[PDB]
């Protein structure tokens, strides 16, 4: 009802430094995994590539992924970070 | 030829008609504001916007 977790990474772009990091939400739930993994997952990135010291930035961004009529089965979430 | 013997009469026809045809057409007259998603090595921008509009009863 009000458990989620696993916020994985989504994509890593050189150009611009930008690191997204996407995580899901049923209709009826909610979704904050620990403030802290995103970051991890980012700084480990943002070393991957050639920057470091990942900064989230910015807001979650949530856009429906899935679509039932005049409803939202699930629901992206969206991290950002801006390697530097 | 005293007889019908060499009276003859024939008729042959053989008539075809194929034809084919496809039509598809298509026509957009909006405008919407994207914004960037992310910036390409030779400089393109991915675009990606969304606008939701609620007239009445959807
Ligand atoms: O010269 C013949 O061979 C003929 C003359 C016709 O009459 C022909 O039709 C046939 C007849 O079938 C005899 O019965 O005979």
């Amino acid at each position: 009802c009000t458990i989620t977790r696993q916020a994985q990474v989504s994509e890593a772009s050189p150009i611009s430094g930008i690191v997204r990091l996407t995580y899901n939400q049923p209709l009826f739930f909610t979704s904050r995994t620990d403030d802290y993994v995103s970051h991890g997952t980012a700084t480990r990135e943002c070393q991957q590539m050639g920057y470091a010291d990942a900064v989230s930035f910015g807001q979650p961004v949530g856009t429906c992924s899935i679509y039932a009529g005049s409803l939202c089965l699930n629901t992206r979430f969206t991290l950002s970070w801006q390697c530097r | 030829f005293g007889n019908s013997r060499a009276d003859m009469e024939a008729s042959g026809g053989n008539s075809f008609n194929g034809k084919g045809g496809a039509n598809a057409s298509n026509t957009f007259s909006g405008t919407l504001t994207v914004t960037v998603d992310q910036v390409l090595a030779n400089g393109n921008l991915h675009v990606v916007g969304e606008k939701q509009i609620a007239i009445n009863q959807g």
